[PDB]
């Protein structure tokens, strides 16, 4: 299957035709995405498996053939990126300024970006486009906008 | 059986659209992984 590093679509052809069920990113080898979308399950590239290896339903992420890879994390001073790949259409980048999830563990960075549910795993990257977290577990807010998590993992 | 089709590489884009505000929220995290607002 394709290992080059990059954004990818997860799709599945369960329901109506070929739909997006989310979006991953392989960096070093290693499949990373929200287990929201996956559920653990395996997946396919080309003729190739992708079997999980690391998953957590709490931090809503999963890693497959090996350990979770990405460790850059938000300075929390700047603009960072989405790089969505909503379903259907283009990859493109969008540029802002996170707000801030303030919780009793501790303060995360949160991205007030609205799109389908299948943009679900898309990356969030630095100036150095280094990928700080994951988008697409959040909350709904007052006004009926949506703000998601930048939800990063542990390099162990 | 959900499959990967590559969409892009990850890369900063100079003169990227703009957009988005910056809200701080109080919030609350589940055991099932689900945020929800605490006011
Ligand atoms: O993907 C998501 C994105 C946002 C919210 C919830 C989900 C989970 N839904 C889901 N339905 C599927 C059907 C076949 C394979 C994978 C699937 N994942
Ligand atoms: O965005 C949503 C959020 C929650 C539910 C439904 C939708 C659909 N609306 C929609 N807004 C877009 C903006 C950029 C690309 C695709 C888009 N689709």
């Amino acid at each position: 299957g394709e290992t080059t590093d990059g954004v990818y679509r997860v799709m599945t052809r369960r329901l109506l035709g070929s739909t997006q069920v989310g979006v991953g990113v392989m960096q070093e080898g290693v499949f990373h995405t929200m287990w929201h979308v996956t559920k653990g399950a395996a997946l396919r590239s080309g003729e190739g498996r992708l079997d999980p290896y690391w998953g957590d339903v709490k931090q809503d992420l999963v890693s497959y053939c090996g350990p979770w890879k990405l460790d850059a994390a938000w300075d929390g001073l700047s603009e960072v990126q989405l790089l969505a790949v909503p379903p259907g259409e283009r990859a493109k980048n969008i540029q802002t300024l996170p707000g801030i999830f303030k919780t009793k563990d501790g303060d995360i960075g949160a991205v007030a970006l609205d799109y389908p549910a299948g943009t679900s795993g898309s990356p969030i990257l630095d100036k150095c486009g280094r990928v700080i977290g994951l988008y697409g577990n959040g909350v709904v807010i007052k006004n009926g906008s949506y703000v998601s998590a930048i939800t990063q993992g542990k390099r162990e | 059986d959900m499959y990967i089709e590559r969409a892009g590489d990850i890369t900063w884009e100079k003169d990227a659209e703009v957009t988005g505000n910056s809200p701080r929220l109080d919030v609350a995290l589940d055991e099932s992984g689900d945020f929800s607002l605490v006011e």
